[PDB]
This record gives structure tokens, C-alpha cells and sequence, in this order.
């Protein structure tokens, strides 16, 4: 949740409520799907706390979480027209200890529209 | 990053199909495959290049070496239509393939 219509430059915070498990035990990934069906990685957060992003949103989006309340957050700032898309969150079932990072989803979406 | 070919894949029920992806560099075996049935979120099929996720029927199998990985469906059934996506998770940033839409050829 947290989605909706957008004017370009605006800000927005999406949430993601998890259940069935503890947030310290796995990771969570913000991935979007644009209207032309393309899928993009928005942000990740290693199990230690570090977080990467692609250049696409570097400096504008800020992923965060609350291991206590079981919440994942995405704080978009300076929204652009190209951020329009469905936003999902997922846990990864792949410790990057052994060089994978598989991504189990569990989100049903939440459409953000920047116009 | 990733390249997925083909874009569209018309297949008849019972047929076999293959979708492949290529990586810009070596990512070993960390490539998974997702099915996004129409009107739903994507779902996992194979992870680790070749391992089937729980619940996935064995008509799906994965393989690949160096930079090319392939998903194979031996006997295409009706439920298998939708868009498939490969993704690697070798190292960051994680990246998805552009997608291959499988459509069922019918009378």
C-alpha cells in the first residue's frame, strides 16, 4: 500500500506488511512492473543492512525496514514519469553467501502513477 | 544484465518449448525463472539455474552454462500460458530478462 496518483516531483512512501515469518531471517526486494509489462529492480538490502539501488533511482528512492513491526518501506522522492508502475516486494530465498539471490514474491502489487 | 529470446512463443498443447537467456558475464548458475500468469503477480519456477521450486510440476526444467541458460517445458499444458522472465542473482544489481510471452496455439 501507499500507492496512487502522482504529480511529477512528488514523494510517496510505499509499505509492505509481511506475515508468516521474521524479518531478520530473510531479505526483501522492491521490484516494479511498468505498464508495458517490463520488470525492473528498484532496491535491495543485504541481511547486514547495506542497500543497493540501480542508477535509475539512486539518490531518490530509499529502502528501509522495521524488523519489529514487520514492515518494508520504499520512500520515493522527486518522482519522475517513468516511475509509473506496479510495485512489489519479495523475500529472497538465496543467501548470497553461495552466489545466488533467488527472489520469492508474496506481494499483490500497488500501482503508482506519476502524471 | 540479461537478454531473453524469443519474445513471443506460439506453442501447441503437448508441445515442448525452450526459452533462453544470456548474461553479459559469468554468473555461474544463479539464474531463476518466473512465470507471471495473466492478472497475477509473478511466481517462482526454478532457482539455482536448475532446481525446481516446491509445487512446480516436473514438466519444467532449467539448465545453462557460463552465460546461457534455458527453461524447458516438455509437455505444454493450458495453465502454462503467460509471460516468463529469467533473472540472475549472481551479484548486484539483480537483473530480469525482458520476457517471453507463451501463447497457446488452438483451433
Amino acid at each position: 500500500s501507499g500507492p496512487g496518483l502522482v504529480q511529477p516531483s512528488q514523494t510517496l512512501s510505499l509499505t509492505c506488511t509481511v506475515s508468516g515469518f521474521s524479518l531478520s531471517s530473510y531479505h526483501v526486494h522492491w521490484v516494479r512492473q511498468p505498464p508495458g509489462k517490463g520488470l525492473e529492480w528498484l532496491g535491495v538490502m543485504w541481511n547486514d543492512g547495506d542497500t543497493s539501488y540501480n542508477l535509475a533511482l539512486n539518490s531518490r528512492l530509499s529502502i528501509s525496514r522495521d524488523t519489529s513491526k514487520s514492515q518494508v518501506f520504499f520512500k520515493m522522492s522527486s518522482l519522475q514519469t517513468e516511475d509509473t508502475a506496479t510495485y512489489y516486494c519479495a523475500r529472497p530465498e538465496l543467501p548470497g553467501l553461495t552466489y545466488g539471490v533467488w527472489f520469492p514474491y508474496w506481494g499483490q502489487g500497488t500501482l503508482v502513477t506519476v502524471s | 544484465l540479461m537478454t531473453q529470446i524469443p519474445a513471443s512463443m506460439s506453442i501447441s498443447v503437448g508441445d515442448r518449448v525452450t526459452m533462453n537467456c544470456k548474461a553479459s558475464q559469468n554468473v555461474d548458475s544463479n539464474v531463476d525463472w518466473y512465470q507471471q500468469k495473466t492478472g497475477q503477480s509473478p511466481n517462482l519456477l526454478i532457482y539455482k539455474a536448475s532446481n525446481r521450486n516446491t509445487g512446480v510440476p516436473d514438466r519444467f526444467t532449467g539448465s545453462g552454462s557460463g552465460t546461457d541458460f534455458t527453461f524447458t517445458i516438455s509437455n505444454m499444458q493450458a495453465e502454462d500460458l503467460a509471460v516468463y522472465y529469467c533473472m540472475q542473482s549472481t551479484s548486484y544489481p539483480l537483473t530480469f530478462g525482458s520476457g517471453t510471452k507463451l501463447e497457446i496455439k488452438r483451433a
